[PDB]
Formats: structure tokens, C-alpha cells, sequence
RNA sequence: AUAUACCGCCAUCUUCAGCAAACCCUAAAAAGGUAUUAAAGUAAGCAAAAGAAUCAAACAUAAAAACGUUAGGUCAAGGUGUAGCCA
């Protein structure tokens, strides 16, 4: 049996995310790409550094945003920018968002050398695709 | 004045309109229970491990006077006085209220 | 190196263990380490506005800062106290009451059945075990499943009371299914000025013989443990009743509440035999009392009184007036029912 | 105010025959319609005894004079139910009459389930339409049995739900369960045109009746 | 050190057809719940199916394949519970 990224059947009361429900081959069919880059086309280089990024950038966001994502992040390199969307719950006060995307843009600008912009969209709380 | 405690508001809370006895239990072996209840439990001025409900309510006082207390351990229809297993009270006291019921 | 570490939920998840070959076919607990932390809060004690401390304090836009050396011990022991305290109210429990015995399910009140269908509460209502029964059973998923088959009790102290028999792989689901099923089979039972039966009872259900006798007041529920139970749920307050053959609990409370809800009021009575119903107290002397009257037509041809009555007799009620001496289990001092 | 819709729900029930519906039906236009004709005596219901006439050379014969009282109050009752805006549920599984009686219900204004009944639609309604769904108040059973010639299962299962029901009861039929019991022949298409006769007139009189009395009771108000 | 504490990622039956939960019903239920000219079962899940991919169409091929079985494989991908080393 295949065990890779499939969050299996418990009883029912289990509410999965629409990401996290679909199984791998349904990537490019049912649900797309989380992190978007002209790294992996053909005849194109520095894929291995553009990957790198990303798994710091995601590993930031969480520590950063303890608790206050609601689902993955999603980058969107273009030239030299970054942009980071991130579902976000509604826990925290309003102004601490304020810091938290100064603070985030900030840093994140002079650790790599781009320009990095932080996208938050606020849900009321997790949005559930099915009880499984 | 113990009659007073019977009428105030932290009686009132604690017991409701309930006798004192309502809300305990004997902790013994078997299903049927000892003929007797514990002798006292005071000792020396320790307490017993599951008091009796008498002796686990300080304020409350054994006295003839205390009408509305020595009530609750009369029968209100045949006026027999309960046997210390029925209420559970300790020989002790029980002993002491059949006094002062008298 | 920062890039081998994992997230909470699956750190706890392979030190838990407890998805694996052991679990399943045969105490490690869980902890959230994120419960006491503030975002912005660190050991250095740095003090950031906007994040961990008031962004503007008495009209004065504050600046980054640090607590001493002394200012942050106390923040730390303070924390570590919170964390104390809080794993203190983790341990305190509210413990609840025990049935008729520390061990056993029988006599433990479960709460009131859920809401029904339209906000139906059911507050009134009471809910006591009776029996539970813990089987293993065969089927193809692992050989021998589970099953908790569980026989509850309901009601509300007022004559409305019922009965159900739940059956769920689990404990819980079958106390769900038992205590809401119940409350749809709620016989309405008839008690005598509140507190009694109308009249003696004597019934045998399958190889279960109940004998109820009616008693007067502050005679206290003289009963089988299980019949104090349900006694207790209907309402009635002063009664006797033996129990003899087989001890099973179902039939036992099937044959309960059969008697309890076939009983003849008296009411129904006067109005059977069209005659007054008339009730002759000790207490009272002479005084007859009229405890119902025929509503119809009153008769006037007496009922017929035979000079010996043919009345088939238990020996066991006979014997006692006959004055042969009982066992010494009898009428032992028992706590207030 | 408050008086006229306590007269119109609380005067129908001061009189014995509110919507006269005595008229409608007479032991002789029951013996037209061959509702005297029962089955015969092996088929015989213990129940249905204190009902049957006699047996005439192995048939047995309902007494028309039980039928007529019996007609009576479940005519009366059901139109009581009717007038009160009460839901009424058709019942049968007699498929040589199924048409019929779906044609009866939709022309009173009421329901009819002639088809296969499936297990829990009253005890288990919630799943089965809705959460909100309003079960019938009324159940008129022109057939109590099924086609094993066993009980319809509405009929222990309205009792379960304490819903009144009245239905047509033949010689090897079961009362029991049936709050108002019609004595009479349900198999003949004379007998079973005439139940179903009775029934839609008497709902549209109680119906009619209604209207009126709203009508008049409301005209008062501003009059 | 322990895969017989685990996560992660898999093998095997297997492209086998089943696994799990909420209700309802029984002169009591240790269990069971089907009849279509129908007799108590109902309504939602997961798998299969369908759909998508191999850039028309079909077929085919891939992919998919639940719950369990083998304390199956992997402490040496990485992480990690418990025990052990720290001149
Ligand atoms: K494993
Ligand atoms: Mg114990
Ligand atoms: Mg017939
Ligand atoms: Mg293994
Ligand atoms: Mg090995
Ligand atoms: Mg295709
Ligand atoms: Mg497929
Ligand atoms: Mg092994
Ligand atoms: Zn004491």
C-alpha cells in the first residue's frame, strides 16, 4: 500500500482540507502547484537553489505564524520578486499582523537579496473540503 | 446560638432544603452493611476518613434547643427516631442527639 | 542543522506510538508545548512593541528593549509556576458517584438523554445503569470483535420512566444508543398519593417472581438494589418487594415495569363496580375515608362479601404471621433509601 | 380575537353531528354495495367475531347495524380531523384499487401511500424526509392487510407514533390496533367505491365548513 | 542497543471486494433485519466504478486499489521514545 501524503481514513469525524485530501497523482489534475517558478521548465537553470528557498520559506512562516495558518503557503516567484499567500487564521490581534509582516518582509528581503512581499487572506477558521 | 447557622445562607447553599444526612454514604465491605455505625469520629482531635454528617459539619451543633436540626433525625410520620445506620450518623453523636431530641 | 527538524504534530506522533503492530493486537501521553507561549516572548527577554508589550505607553511610542537579568528570572518562575499550577488542575478531577459497588456500572447515573429532533430537552429526566456486559464476538475483521451491550434505565421521578437495551463495539456508544432509545418507551406509572403503589403486586416474568406489597409512608424502598434503582426514577417512595427464581436483570425490569404499568387505580375501581372506594386508616380510627367515587351511576346492590375467601396465599407472607421465626438477614438496619 | 378562534375550534365539538354526516350513508345503501360479505368462516379473525351477523352456508355476513354506528364515528372523527386543517394519509396495498384511491386523495385534498412501504417512513421519518418533516395525523387504512395477508406495517407502527387511525376491518382482519374499526367487505369494487365516496365527501364538507366559519367568525371583527 | 516503542516511506495478498459510522425495528436482541405482482429497514462515507493521463476517437497501457493479514522491510535517508558512551 502506498503511504506517501495520503491522509488516510479514520472514522468520519475527521475534517481534511481540500489539499490535503487529494492523494499525489491527483497533483496537476485535481489540485495545482503550491509554489510556482520558471526553475523546473526546460532548458532552465538553479532549480536546486530556487527548492532550498522554499523549504526555509515554509519553515519560517510556520515559526513565525505559530498556529495562525490555516493551510500551506503558496509562493509566486516573478523576476526577482517573491510573494508569499498565506491563509491565516483570525486569532491574533489585528496590529500584531502589522509586526508580523513588517518584521517577515524585512528580514526575508536581506537574507536572500530580492524583494519579498507577504499576502495574508483571514478566514474565520479552516475551511473543510470533507469529513473523512 | 446554633439554631442560627440552620437559618443562614451558607446552610442554605451547602444543604438546600435537604436533610444533612441526604448526600452521604458508608464506605464498608459487602452489600449488606455493619449493624453499627463507627463509634466516633473524633479522635483527639482527628477526624475519621469519611466523617459522619454531623462531625464533617463543624457548625453544626447537637443541641436541644437547635429544633430544626434535631427534626431532620425524627420521622416526620410515625415521630420514631432514626437508627444511627439510616442516617449514618456516628454512635457518638448519635447518642447525643437521641439526648437531645428527648 | 535546521533543515532536519519536524513539526510538533509529527514529533508526537512517532513518540505516541500509538498508530503500529503493538497498539492494534496488543503510559506514554500527549503534551502542547505551545500553550503558555506568547508571540514575542523569548529567554533573552527582548520586550518588542507591537508584538509582546503595548505599542504606545502614556502617549509615548515605545522602542525595542530588554528585561534585566533579575526582571526575567522572575518571568521564567512566574511561567513555570502557570505551568505547575495548570498540570495541577490536569491532575484534580471531579470524582462522581459510585453505584452498588466502586467497580461495577450498575446504579451510576450517566446524565439526561440529548435533545430530541426539534429542542426537545430532556433536563427532567435521569439516566441509571443496570447491567453491562463486555463480550467478545466473531467476525472476520480480527477474529473476535468487540461488543458492549448495555441496559439502561430513565426517568424522571415524577411516574414517567423506561428502559432500553444499547449495543456499540464501544462503552460510550452504547450508553448513547441505550439512554436516548429508552425515551421514546416511557410508560407512565400509577402511584397511590405520590408515593406508593395502588396495591400489592405479584407477578412471574419468564423464571423471574416479583412480589411488591403497597406500604404507608416512611416505610423507605424495602427492594432489590435494581428496583430501588428504577423505584427511585418513577417516583415511588415506600414499598416492598422480593425477588426470587432467577436474578437476570431484563427480566427483571421487564417484569418490573409489566406489573407497574397493569396496575388498577383506585378510580378505575369505583368505577368497575359502580361502588365507592373506601379506605379505613389505623391512624385514623373509625373515620371513613372516600378515596374515589364511581363517576357514573352509584350502585346500590352491595358488593357480595363471602363469609371465607377463596384468595390463593404465598406462603412466604403467611408464614411470617403464623409466627415462625425469620432468618437473620431479615429487616437488618439498612442506610436511609 | 381570541373568542373567534376559540369558536371556531372549540364549537364543532358541542354538537354530536357538527357536519351532519349522517346523511351521507344508509344500511341499505351499505347493503347495495355489498359491505355485508366477508370471507369465509376458516378465514375468520377471532377479533372480528363480535361483528359478523352469522355465516350464511360458509360465508360470513357483517352485520350492517355495527357497520352503520361504527361508519358513523369515523366519519364524524374524520371529519373533525379534516376541519381542523389535519393531515389525512390514504392507506392500502389492494392493487386492483390502487389507482382509485390515489384519485380519492388528490380530490379531498389529502395524501395517499398505495405503494410498497418502506421500513421506518414513521418511526424513522426524520432520515427518510427531512428534519422538519410533519408526519400525518390521520390515517385511513381502506386495507389493513398486505399482499402475504399479514398486518400493513402502519398499522402497529402509527400506534407506536400515537397516531389515531381508522380503517376498514373484514371477517379475517385484526382490530385490534384500528382506533375506529369500519366492519365491511373491502375486497368488492362496489364496496370499496363506496368507502372511498364517503371519505372525500365528508373531508370536503369539513373543509367547506371551515372556510365558512373562518368567513363569518372573521366578518364579525370588523362588523 | 531495541524495526517487538514509532513517524516517515514501502512490500504481500491486490485491480482481491470489501471496511467503518449514524439512525430505525423485534412478545428480547446469545442476534437479526430479504422478498420488486415486494413482507422492516433507511440514509450518508472510504474503496471499486466514473473521471483525468499517454495532446482526435476508441481499445489498450499506465495510474489507482480501502480496512485488515505478515509484531513483513527499513533505528544506516532523515526524525524520534526508552536504555547506553562522554580522555
Ligand atoms: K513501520
Ligand atoms: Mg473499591
Ligand atoms: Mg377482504
Ligand atoms: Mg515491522
Ligand atoms: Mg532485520
Ligand atoms: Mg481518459
Ligand atoms: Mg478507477
Ligand atoms: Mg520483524
Ligand atoms: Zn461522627
Amino acid at each position: 500500500k502506498n503511504r506517501a501524503a495520503r491522509v488516510r481514513v479514520a472514522k468520519g469525524n475527521k475534517p481534511v482540507s481540500y489539499e490535503e485530501a487529494h492523494a499525489p497523482h491527483y497533483i496537476a489534475h485535481r489540485k495545482g502547484w503550491l509554489s510556482l517558478h520558471t526553475g523546473n521548465l526546460d532548458g532552465e537553470d538553479h532549480a536546486a537553489e530556487r527548492t532550498l528557498e522554499d523549504v526555509f520559506l515554509r519553515k519560517f512562516m510556520m515559526g513565525t505564524f505559530p498556529g495562525c495558518l490555516a493551510d500551506q503557503i503558496v509562493l509566486k516567484r516573478r523576476a526577482n520578486q517573491v510573494d508569499i499567500c498565506a491563509l491565516v487564521l483570525r486569532q491574533l490581534p489585528a496590529h500584531k499582523f502589522y509586526f508580523l509582516v513588517g518584521y517577515s518582509e524585512t528580514l526575508l528581503s536581506h537574507f536572500y537579496k530580492c524583494p519579498v512581499r507577504l499576502h495574508l487572506q483571514t478566514v474565520p477558521s479552516k475551511v473543510v473540503y470533507k469529513y473523512i | 446560638e446554633p439554631w442560627k447557622y440552620l437559618d443562614s445562607e451558607e446552610y442554605h447553599n451547602r444543604y438546600g432544603s435537604r436533610p444533612v444526612w441526604a448526600d452521604y454514604r458508608r464506605n464498608h465491605k459487602g452489600g449488606v452493611p455493619p449493624q453499627r455505625t463507627r463509634k466516633t469520629c473524633i479522635r483527639n482531635n482527628k477526624v475519621a476518613g469519611n466523617p459522619c454528617p454531623i462531625c464533617r459539619d463543624h457548625k453544626l451543633h447537637v443541641d436541644f434547643r437547635n429544633v430544626k436540626l434535631l427534626e431532620q433525625f425524627v420521622c416526620a410520620h410515625t415521630g420514631i427516631i432514626f437508627h444511627a445506620p439510616y442516617t449514618g450518623v456516628c454512635m457518638k453523636q448519635h447518642k447525643k442527639l437521641t439526648q437531645a431530641i428527648q | 542543522s535546521f533543515f532536519t527538524k519536524l513539526t510538533a504534530e509529527e514529533l508526537w506522533k512517532g513518540a505516541l506510538a500509538e498508530t503500529g503492530a503493538g497498539a492494534r493486537k496488543g503510559k506514554k501521553k500527549r503534551k502542547d508545548l505551545n500553550r503558555g507561549q506568547i508571540i514575542g516572548e523569548g529567554r533573552s527577554g527582548f520586550l518588542w512593541p507591537g508584538l509582546n508589550v503595548p505599542l504606545i505607553k502614556s502617549g509615548v511610542v515605545q522602542n525595542i528593549g530588554q528585561r534585566s537579568k533579575e526582571e526575567q528570572q522572575k518571568v521564567e518562575a512566574t511561567m513555570v509556576e502557570q505551568r505547575e499550577e495548570w498540570d495541577r488542575k490536569r491532575k484534580i478531577k471531579v470524582k462522581r458517584e459510585r453505584g452498588w459497588s466502586g467497580n461495577t456500572w450498575g446504579g451510576v447515573s450517566i446524565g439526561p438523554p440529548d435533545p430530541g429532533p426539534n429542542g426537545e430537552t430532556y433536563e427532567d429526566f435521569d439516566t441509571r445503569i443496570l447491567e453491562v456486559r463486555n463480550v467478545f464476538n466473531m467476525t472476520a475483521k480480527e477474529g473476535r470483535k468487540k461488543s458492549v451491550r448495555v441496559l439502561v434505565a430513565v426517568g424522571n421521578g415524577n411516574g414517567a420512566a423506561g428502559f432500553a437495551i444499547g449495543k456499540a463495539a464501544d462503552r460510550g456508544d452504547a450508553f448513547r444508543k441505550a439512554k436516548n432509545r429508552a425515551i421514546h418507551y416511557l410508560h407512565y406509572i400509577e402511584r397511590y398519593e405520590g408515593h406508593t403503589i395502588f396495591h400489592d403486586i405479584s407477578l412471574r416474568f419468564k423464571r423471574t417472581q416479583i412480589r411488591m406489597k403497597k406500604q404507608p409512608r416512611g416505610y423507605g424502598l424495602r427492594c432489590h438494589r435494581a428496583i430501588i434503582t428504577i423505584c427511585r426514577l418513577i417516583g415511588i417512595k415506600d414499598m416492598y418487594a422480593r425477588v426470587t427464581g432467577s436474578m437476570n436483570m431484563l427480566n427483571l425490569t421487564r417484569g418490573l415495569f409489566h406489573g407497574l404499568a397493569r396496575q388498577e387505580t383506585h378510580q378505575h375501581l369505583a368505577d368497575k363496580k359502580g361502588l365507592h372506594v373506601v379506605e379505613f386508616r389505623e391512624e385514623c380510627g373509625p373515620l371513613p375515608i372516600v378515596v374515589a367515587s364511581p363517576h357514573g351511576a352509584l350502585s346500590k346492590e352491595p358488593e357480595p362479601e363471602p363469609e371465607v375467601p377463596d384468595t390463593k396465599l404465598d406462603w412466604q407472607d403467611v408464614k411470617a404471621m403464623q409466627g415462625l421465626k425469620r432468618s437473620v438477614w431479615f429487616n437488618l438496619k439498612r442506610p436511609a433509601t | 380575537g381570541d373568542d373567534f378562534q376559540s369558536r371556531i375550534l372549540d364549537t364543532p365539538l358541542q354538537h354530536s353531528d357538527f357536519f351532519n354526516v349522517k346523511e351521507l350513508f344508509s344500511v341499505k345503501s351499505l347493503f347495495e354495495a355489498r359491505v355485508h360479505l366477508g370471507h369465509k368462516a376458516g378465514c375468520r379473525h377471532r377479533f372480528m367475531e363480535p361483528y359478523i351477523f352469522g355465516n350464511r352456508l360458509g360465508q360470513d355476513i357483517i352485520d350492517l347495524d355495527q357497520t352503520a354506528l361504527n361508519l358513523q364515528l369515523a366519519l364524524n372523527f374524520t371529519a373533525h380531523v379534516a376541519y381542523r386543517k389535519g393531515i389525512i394519509l390514504f392507506v392500502s396495498r389492494n392493487r386492483q384499487f390502487s389507482h382509485l384511491i390515489e384519485t380519492t386523495a388528490q380530490a379531498c385534498g389529502e395524501y395517499a401511500h398505495t405503494r410498497y412501504f418502506k421500513g421506518g417512513l414513521l418511526t424513522n421519518a426524520q432520515l427518510l424526509f427531512g428534519p422538519s418533516v410533519r408526519l400525518p395525523d390521520l390515517i385511513i387504512f381502506l386495507h389493513t392487510l398486505n399482499n402475504v395477508f399479514e398486518p400493513h406495517v402502519a398499522v402497529r407502527d402509527a400506534a407506536k407514533m400515537n397516531i389515531p387511525t381508522v380503517g376498514i376491518v373484514d371477517t379475517n382482519c385484526n382490530p385490534c390496533l384500528i382506533t375506529y374499526p369500519i366492519p365491511g367487505n373491502d375486497d368488492s369494487p362496489q364496496a370499496i367505491q363506496l368507502f372511498c365516496k364517503l371519505f372525500r365527501t365528508t373531508i370536503n364538507r369539513a373543509k367547506e365548513k371551515r372556510r365558512q366559519m373562518e368567513a363569518l367568525h372573521r366578518l364579525q371583527s370588523p362588523k
